[PDB]
């Protein structure tokens, strides 16, 4: 149990911390003449897209596993 | 000069053109809503009627109407209750065999396997279980009958009726004028003498002529069917001769001054009776009637109409000493001219009153069978609490909105108000003291003796155990109330309370009130509502006094009572405001309640409450406080994780609706953080996103969808955070009072 | 019609007011006769008051409290424990004057060092002669 | 052209009553700030450190500490009392400095005669990107 | 540990706190040490036993080798 | 259950993806905020115009998704941790049963296994897991302690600090001893770093004690 959740709660971290040092690069070293057209910059052109979607797909989780436990609760 | 009745006709016309059109009332929320903040700010600012209109005439209208209103809708709920009693209750079998059946009043219907919910209280009846100590009340009024309730119940919806006809006709048909609302000697003279003593006078006539006749029968032991019904007993003196002998010599002694002749029911004894648990009703008729004589004599003081009288201005101005300049002067017209300071001094007084209330009901019950009502006793204790707590915390938010709008600085000059906003950095400065100071001596007393529990030094904690901290002031006080009966207290047989020492009442094979023990932890849980009590204090009186102005802001009462921040300029100056500090002194105020009310538990439950077995009294839990809580472990462990045995073990039981809402506003309180650690950036930028979402389909609205604005966000946070811990606390107690005791 | 409270020196604009508390002569004459607001004496000796009468202030709630305080050897103990503590605040004095003089006469760089210097050995002093009233006294 | 007034240093204060709001030791080490106005009659105003003082016909001359503390009291003369008034800077060797209506006329108004300080002749978006200015002492809105 | 790695529970390091009672440093002694222990819960006991590791002198040795690796480091 | 727990994870997984993704893409620039790549990676917020932009800058982004992540973590170690304590005792029906509902979660798992760990040290003695309820408790006062500065926000505790710097410089035998540095209030992104600290070391501490405490008493 010790060594599972060591790993689990050290992999969630370094998770959060891709992701933190993903946006500094947004911020900082993202140069848009340079990346244009390439795939960050077709990534970045659709953003909307994707924000909805994973709104969309965790709004229906939630409401759904918290409304089936609450059912049978 | 000279008080008088003074209205507008018709001032207002009744229409439902308005109705038709909302946010009528003020000028900026007229023109459409433009985004969701107008949907939101509508109903923020539907009672402010201090930006609705600057006349205070008008304010003062709108006041008296809605004043109306709430009447109404107050008795509405009487009438509901007294309904439900008269109906769908076992009041008539609970009155033969009060000791065993259990007080129920509600009934659920077959929809959805809910009917599981009706629990078998007893009476040949199924319903939910009421704690309201409803039953106790028309126990002690002398109803014994399911008719009467009826009456009263249609009685209560009539008057509800004219509430309301009178609300419509006071502000669409007869308004008063200013000038008659600040008739404050008036207003006075009639709330002594003829609210509050006239009601005393009137409720001591019932005591005498209906609740002590029935009662009395009723305590001798009586099927309530057989006793005669009370306008019996009110129109002949025979019956009341025979019960009561004095009525017999009529109203003869009263005014030859023979007062001693009533005796018999004019008493003072103090205690409770035997066989009821609750005080001598003989021992009510004669509080009331004396206090309804002194309240008539209270009423007579101020200046009306006829040269006798004091003024109001006049005594005020007239208090003024060396260390305070002009006292007094000003405070007149700051108190009939603004709104806000009378809601301020009057919810301050209210919360006050209804603590007090608590108190003095769990200590000294005063309804038959309200004591051996363990449920009674902790609902009505925790809920009079709550309701103390909310109000106080709400007169601190009205003087502050009163020290930011109604306060202008040419009559307040040198005054007390002057005097006390003039060296405000004093008064918060010694008050931070005394917080850090009663923290660390509170707290850090808790967590020597978990550390020494921890490592195995007992000796060394402070315990009865080890090192003491006893009470010597609060059992010195215990000890001089015990010995007043027949010293300092000639004329009363026995003393007030079984708590401060003596005998252990018990009826029915249950305690009613034993005499209550006070130790180490009863020191250390009394200076954690002391730091408790500092702190909150301290958050609102800072906010009262920094509303105006600050070092940091000092144009702060130019961007009003209610707004987020300045800017994160200065460093940042989030919450700033006096409504931020309202915000905060919520949070505190829950936790000092929450504390108080888990203190009464336990020590109810370990000292008092329990079942006598010919040998001794076997509390719930066995006197495990005056051990145990002494250390954080011994509340986290002995009380809250042992006594929410009877909460997640409820599933398939009658208080299984306890299970749930104990889980559900657990629910509730954490959905609460959402808003409170969070800032309306973020959510306006997602909130972007999904609007592009809906743009792409053509489903977007035309009034935008705008994320709450920063007060509201915490408005919100705040107010789930209370609802999710006062009904997780809520459900807890009940369903382990309910499950046991 | 007393007028208690007035502004410091007469000037209503400085954070204080002049209260029976603040300025009386009876507070006011103890305080400055207290060895601290004595800018006139010797700092070293200033700091020996200090330091004798905060060491032998000390050492009591060890005595009475510390862990070994059932045992009876608990006085000299104690007399340590209180040299630890005199020394500790000892080498706070000495952080504070390094970093605060570096760019009354005790508000100086040699002021303070002295002033430091004399904080020890009446400190230590009133240590060892708290311990020498444990074993002296006959009240105790 | 314009001449800044010269501080008067003997003038009335307002009548005041002490407050545990005023000067502290930063004003003994840093340096604080003097308004002067003219009140056309005695009235009580509201002093920005809490409470209520009395401002006396003619001159009158008020220290704080802060200057922002300076123009919230301007402000309210201006607006409850049409007074208009004059804010120096104080330091403790001596030295005064004249600072609010620093060329007699008002913020608000122009004067045809002022410099124009930190005024890009740029957009907001048309700024330079933060990896072309790497490594820079600088922010991007300062090229 | 080696001989009955089922029934020993694998030992930490020494505990030495002068604030323990000495009910603590009784309820402290557990793996057949001479004072009060820690109990391990990292697993290493059985990751050095897999590898080849049987005596303490082994142990000792990868420690010296080890400490002096980190210094060229 | 698994199911169900699964389904749990999913919404963890996913909400955490949508904070991280949203503010590391929304971190160059918002319908709000246009020019936010101009202010750095981490800004408090920009003033309370247009309607108030707290948390907006992406580092607010990192700071909400890191409670997302503790809490997804805490199901799966959860998940984890009562499926093989139902294995351990061979009584898999347990599990099986009652966990299809919250109650059976709160009760047949965090309240059942919390007795021994409770009953470390008790006015009775102490064992071998007092350590570990200290431990347990220390966690919650670290959590709870987070809670302040995650909830208040610096504008109260500036004046606070502000009438305490009064207090000191005004009071005799204490106007001798002066600070070299102004004591000012937390910055804002400092105290959301501070409380985020608090929260996370709580959350750590809480779990490992209870966790090693409810396995190693059992076993
Ligand atoms: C290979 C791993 C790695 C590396 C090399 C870096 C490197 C860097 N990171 Mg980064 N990061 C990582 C992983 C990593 N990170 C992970 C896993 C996370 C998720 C938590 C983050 C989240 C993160 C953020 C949000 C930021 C950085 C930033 C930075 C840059 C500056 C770091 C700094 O400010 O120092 C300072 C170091 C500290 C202030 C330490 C804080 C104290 C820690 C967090 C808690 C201490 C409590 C303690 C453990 C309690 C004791 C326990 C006991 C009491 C029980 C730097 C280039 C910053 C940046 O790039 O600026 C734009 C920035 O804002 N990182
Ligand atoms: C128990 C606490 C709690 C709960 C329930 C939620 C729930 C949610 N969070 Mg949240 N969060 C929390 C704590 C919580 N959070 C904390 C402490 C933080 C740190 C500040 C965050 C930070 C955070 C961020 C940054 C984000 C979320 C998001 C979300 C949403 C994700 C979508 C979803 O799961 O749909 C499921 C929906 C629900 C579970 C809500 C239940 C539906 C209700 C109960 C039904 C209504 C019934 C009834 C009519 C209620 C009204 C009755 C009353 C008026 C009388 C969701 C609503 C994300 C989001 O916005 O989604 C797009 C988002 O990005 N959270
Ligand atoms: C404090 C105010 C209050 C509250 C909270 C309740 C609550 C309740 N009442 Mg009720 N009641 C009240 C006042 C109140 N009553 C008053 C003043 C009267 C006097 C007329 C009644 C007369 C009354 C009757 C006769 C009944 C209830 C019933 C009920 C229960 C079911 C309600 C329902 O589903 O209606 C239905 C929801 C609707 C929208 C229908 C409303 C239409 C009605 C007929 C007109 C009002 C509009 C419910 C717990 C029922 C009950 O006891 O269930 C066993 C029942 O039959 N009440
Ligand atoms: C049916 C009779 C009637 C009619 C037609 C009107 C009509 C009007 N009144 Mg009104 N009034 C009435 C009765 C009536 N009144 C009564 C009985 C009272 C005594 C309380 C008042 C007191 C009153 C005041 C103080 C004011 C008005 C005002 C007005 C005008 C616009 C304000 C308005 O009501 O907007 C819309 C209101 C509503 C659509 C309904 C209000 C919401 C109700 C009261 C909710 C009741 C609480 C309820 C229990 C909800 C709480 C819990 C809930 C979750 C269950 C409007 C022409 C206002 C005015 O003069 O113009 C500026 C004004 O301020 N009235
Ligand atoms: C004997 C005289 C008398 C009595 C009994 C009352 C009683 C009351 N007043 Mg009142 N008042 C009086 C004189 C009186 N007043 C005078 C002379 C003035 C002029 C200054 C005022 C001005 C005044 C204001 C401005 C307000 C009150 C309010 C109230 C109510 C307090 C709220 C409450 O819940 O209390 C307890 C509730 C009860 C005891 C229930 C009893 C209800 C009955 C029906 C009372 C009706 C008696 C009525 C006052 C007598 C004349 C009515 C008749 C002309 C039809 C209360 C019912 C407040 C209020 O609630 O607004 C309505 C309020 O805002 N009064
Ligand atoms: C407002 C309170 C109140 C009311 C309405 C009554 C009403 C009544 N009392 Mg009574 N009484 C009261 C308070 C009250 N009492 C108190 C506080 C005491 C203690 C001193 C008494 C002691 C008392 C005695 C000893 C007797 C009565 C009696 C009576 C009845 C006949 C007197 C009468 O008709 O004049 C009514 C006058 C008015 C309604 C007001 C006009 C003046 C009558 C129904 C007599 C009775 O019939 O016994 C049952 C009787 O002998 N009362
Ligand atoms: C006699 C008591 C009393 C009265 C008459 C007032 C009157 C007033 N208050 Mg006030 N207040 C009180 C007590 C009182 N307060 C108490 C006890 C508190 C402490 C909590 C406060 C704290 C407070 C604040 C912080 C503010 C006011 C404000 C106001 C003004 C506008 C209120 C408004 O229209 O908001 C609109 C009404 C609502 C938004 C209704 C929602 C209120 C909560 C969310 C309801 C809670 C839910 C409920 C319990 C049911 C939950 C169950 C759920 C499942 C449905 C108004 C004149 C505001 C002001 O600006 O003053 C000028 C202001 O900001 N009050
Ligand atoms: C468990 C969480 C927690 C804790 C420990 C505190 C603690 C404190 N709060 Mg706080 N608060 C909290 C939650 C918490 N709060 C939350 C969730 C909110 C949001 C509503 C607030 C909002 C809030 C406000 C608005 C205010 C406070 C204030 C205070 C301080 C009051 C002074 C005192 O209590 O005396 C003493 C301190 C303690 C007893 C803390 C425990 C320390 C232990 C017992 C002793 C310390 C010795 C230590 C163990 C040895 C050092 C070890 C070494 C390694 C360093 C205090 C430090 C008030 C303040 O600033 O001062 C008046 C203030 O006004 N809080
Ligand atoms: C936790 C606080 C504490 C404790 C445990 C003690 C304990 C003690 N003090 Mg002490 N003391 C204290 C605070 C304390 N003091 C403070 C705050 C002051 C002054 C501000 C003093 C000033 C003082 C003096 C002057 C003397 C003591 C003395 C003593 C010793 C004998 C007391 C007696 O029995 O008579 C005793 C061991 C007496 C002694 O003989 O010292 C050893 C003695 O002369 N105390
Ligand atoms: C079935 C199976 C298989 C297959 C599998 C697969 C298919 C896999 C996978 C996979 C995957 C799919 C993985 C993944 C993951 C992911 C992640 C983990 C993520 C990420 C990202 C990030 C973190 C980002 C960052 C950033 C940003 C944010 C910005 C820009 C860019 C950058 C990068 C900087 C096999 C046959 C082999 C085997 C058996 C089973
Ligand atoms: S974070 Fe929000 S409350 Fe704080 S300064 Fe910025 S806009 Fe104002």
């Amino acid at each position: 149990a010790a060594l599972y959740t060591h790993h689990q709660y050290i992999a969630g971290f370094i998770m959060c911390g891709a992701f933190a040092h993903g946006a500094i690069f947004f911020v900082r070293d993202y140069d848009p003449a340079q990346n244009r057209g390439n795939v960050l910059a077709r990534i970045l052109d659709h953003k909307e897209a994707l924000i909805s979607h994973l709104s969309w797909a965790s709004l229906f989780l939630g409401f759904h596993t918290l409304g089936l436990y609450v059912h049978n609760d | 000069k000279k008080v008088k009745i003074v209205v507008d006709r018709n001032p207002v016309a009744t229409n439902f053109e308005k109705w038709a059109k909302p946010g009528h009332f003020s000028r900026t929320l007229s023109k459409g809503p433009t985004t969701t903040t107008w949907i939101w700010n509508l109903h923020a600012d539907a009672h402010d009627f201090d930006t609705q209109t600057s006349d205070l005439e008008e304010i003062s209208r709108k006041v008296f109407s809605a004043h109306f209103g709430q009447l109404g809708i107050i008795f509405i709920w009487l009438s509901g209750m007294y309904f439900h009693g008269a109906r769908f209750s076992n009041y008539e079998a609970w009155l033969t065999d009060p000791t065993h059946i259990k007080p129920s009043a509600q009934v659920v219907w077959p929809i959805v396997g809910q009917e599981i919910l009706n629990a078998d209280v007893g009476g040949g009846f199924q319903g939910l279980q009421i704690t309201s100590g409803f039953f106790q009340l028309w126990r002690a009024a002398g109803i014994t009958s399911e008719l009467q309730l009826y009456t009263t119940a249609i009685g209560a919806l009539v008057m509800a009726a004219a509430m309301f006809f009178a609300g419509w006709f006071h502000y669409h048909k007869a308004a008063p004028k200013l000038e008659w609302f600040q008739n404050v000697e008036s207003m006075l003279n009639h709330h002594l003498g003829g609210l509050l003593g006239l009601g005393s006078l009137a409720w001591a006539g019932h005591q005498i002529h209906v609740s002590l006749p029935i009662n009395k029968l009723l305590d001798a032991g009586v099927d309530p069917k057989e006793i005669p019904l009370p306008h019996e007993f009110t129109l002949n003196p025979e019956l009341m001769a025979q019960l009561y002998p004095s009525f017999s010599k009529g109203l003869a002694p009263f005014f030859t001054l023979d007062w001693a002749q009533y005796s018999d029911f004019l008493t003072f004894q103090g205690g409770l009776n035997p066989v009821t648990g609750g005080l001598w009703l003989t021992d009510t008729v004669h509080h009331h009637l004396a206090i309804a004589v002194l309240f008539l004599i209270a009423g007579h003081q101020y200046r009306t109409n006829w040269g006798i009288g004091s003024s109001l201005k006049e005594i005020l101005e007239a208090h003024k000493g060396p260390f305070t300049g002009e006292g007094h002067k000003g405070l007149y017209e700051i108190l009939t001219t603004s709104w806000h300071a009378q809601l301020a001094i009057n919810l301050a007084l209210f919360g006050s009153l209804s603590i007090i209330v608590a108190h003095h009901m769990y200590a000294m019950p005063p309804y038959p069978y309200l004591a051996t009502d363990y449920g009674t006793q902790l609902s009505l204790f925790t809920h009079h609490m709550w309701i103390g707590g909310f109000c106080i915390v709400g007169a601190g938010a009205h003087a502050a909105i009163f020290m930011v709008r109604d306060y202008d600085p040419t009559n307040n000059y040198n005054n007390l108000l002057d005097r006390v906003l003039r060296h405000r950095d004093a008064i918060i400065s010694h008050l931070n003291w005394v917080c850090i100071f009663l923290g660390f001596h509170s707290f850090g007393l808790y967590i020597h003796n978990d550390t020494m529990s921890a490592l195995g030094r007992p000796q060394d904690m402070f315990s009865d155990t080890a090192i003491q901290l006893q009470p010597v002031f609060a059992q010195w006080v215990q000890n001089t109330h015990f010995l007043a009966p027949g010293f300092t207290a000639p004329n009363a047989l026995a003393s007030t309370s079984p708590s401060w020492g003596g005998d252990v009442v018990a009826v029915g094979g249950k305690v009613a009130m034993m005499p209550i023990s006070l130790g180490t932890a009863d020191f250390l849980v009394h200076h954690i509502h002391a730091f408790t009590i500092h702190v909150t204090v301290l958050i609102l009186l800072k906010g009262v006094l920094y509303a105006r102005s600050s070092r940091l802001i000092p144009d702060k009462a130019n961007l009003g009572f209610r707004f987020p921040c300045d800017g994160p300029g200065r460093g940042g100056t989030c919450q700033v405001s006096a409504w931020d500090h309202v915000f905060l002194g919520l949070f505190w105020m829950y936790n000092s309640i929450s504390i108080v009310i888990f203190h009464f538990s336990w020590k109810m439950q370990s000292d008092v409450w329990g079942t006598v077995s010919a040998n001794g009294v076997s509390h719930i839990t066995g006197g495990n406080f005056a051990q145990s809580a002494n250390t954080i472990n011994g509340w986290l462990r002995d009380f809250l994780w042992a006594q929410s045995s009877q909460v997640i073990q409820s599933y398939g039981s009658a208080l299984s609706a306890y299970g749930l809402i104990f889980l559900g506003a657990h629910f509730v309180w954490a959905f609460s953080l959402m808003f409170l650690f969070s800032g309306r950036g973020y959510w306006q930028e997602l909130i972007e996103s999904i609007v592009w979402a809906h743009n792409k389909l053509k489903v977007a609205p035309a009034i935008q969808p705008r994320a709450l604005s920063i007060t509201q966000g915490r408005a919100v946070g705040v107010a789930h955070y209370l609802l999710g811990g006062i009904a997780t606390t809520w459900s807890f107690f009940l369903a382990r009072i309910l499950a046991v005791g | 019609k007393v007028q208690v409270v007035q502004p410091v020196n007469g000037d209503p604009f400085i954070g204080m007011l002049e209260t029976p508390v603040t300025s009386s002569p009876a507070i006011a004459w103890y305080l400055s006769n207290l060895p601290a607001y004595r800018t006139g004496v010797s700092p070293l000796l200033r700091g020996v008051e200090i330091g004798l009468a905060h060491g032998y202030l000390l050492v009591g709630p060890f005595i009475k409290l510390g862990p070994l305080r059932d045992v009876e050897n608990v006085a000299e103990i104690v007399g340590c424990i209180n040299g630890a503590a005199t020394v500790l605040i000892l080498t706070l004095c000495l952080a504070y004057g390094a970093v605060t003089f570096q760019g009354d006469p005790l508000q100086s760089a040699d002021g303070w060092n002295k002033f430091t210097a004399g904080f020890a050995v009446g400190g230590l002093s009133g240590a060892a002669w708290g311990y020498l009233c444990t074993q002296i006294l006959p009240y105790y | 052209a314009f001449t800044p007034p010269t501080l008067q240093s003997d003038t009335p204060s307002p009548i005041f009553g002490g407050s545990t709001g005023g000067l502290l030791s930063q004003a003994q080490v840093e340096e604080f700030h003097v308004i002067t106005w003219e009140s056309k009659k005695e009235q009580i105003f509201e002093m920005p450190t809490g409470g209520a003082a009395i401002m006396r016909q003619g001159p009158n001359l008020l220290k704080l500490a802060r200057k922002e503390q300076c123009l919230a009291l301007l402000t309210q003369l201006r607006t409850k009392f049409k007074i208009d008034g004059y804010i120096y800077r104080v330091f403790p060797n001596g030295e005064v400095q004249y600072l609010h209506p620093k060329d007699g006329v008002y913020p608000e108004k122009v004067n045809a005669g002022r410099s124009g300080d930190n005024t890009n002749m740029r957009r907001i978006g048309q700024n330079k990107e933060p990896v072309q200015i790497k490594f820079s002492g600088k922010i991007p809105a300062e090229f | 540990w080696v001989q009955d790695p089922l029934h020993i529970r694998p030992i930490a390091h020494a505990i030495w706190d002068p604030h323990f009672g000495q009910p603590a440093v009784e309820a402290f002694t557990r793996g057949g040490a001479s004072g009060p222990v820690n109990i391990s819960t990292s697993g290493v006991y059985q990751w050095w036993y897999t590898i080849g590791l049987r005596t303490n002198q082994e142990l000792y040795t990868g420690s010296i080798f080890l400490l002096v690796l980190a210094a060229l480091f | 259950g698994d199911f169900l727990v699964h389904h749990a994870i999913a919404l963890g997984l996913h909400t955490t993806t949508l904070i991280l993704v949203k503010g590391a893409l929304d971190a160059r620039g918002s319908k709000l905020m246009p020019d936010k790549k101009d202010f750095g990676y981490s800004f408090p917020c920009d003033g309370p115009g247009r309607g108030g932009t707290c948390d907006i800058s992406a580092w607010d982004a990192f700071y909400l998704a890191v409670f997302w992540m503790l809490n997804t973590i805490g199901w799966v170690t959860f998940y984890w941790h009562w499926k093989h304590l139902g294995i351990w005792q061979g009584n898999v029906n347990q599990f099986n049963e009652s966990s299809t509902y919250l109650m059976g979660w709160l009760r047949d798992y965090l309240w059942l296994n919390s007795s021994q760990l409770i009953n470390g040290y008790n006015p009775f003695g102490m064992n071998s897991l007092s350590v570990w309820a200290w431990m347990f408790l220390f966690g919650h006062l670290i959590y709870a302690t987070g809670f302040m500065f995650l909830i208040s926000w610096r504008g109260y505790w500036q004046e606070l600090i502000e009438t305490l710097a009064w207090a000191h410089e005004r009071t005799p035998l204490a106007n001798l001893v002066r600070w070299r540095d102004k004591p000012v209030a937390l910055s804002i992104v400092q105290a959301r770093l501070v409380g985020l600290t608090h929260f996370s070391v709580g959350y750590v501490l809480t779990y490992a004690a209870f966790l090693i405490a409810s396995t190693s008493g059992k076993f």
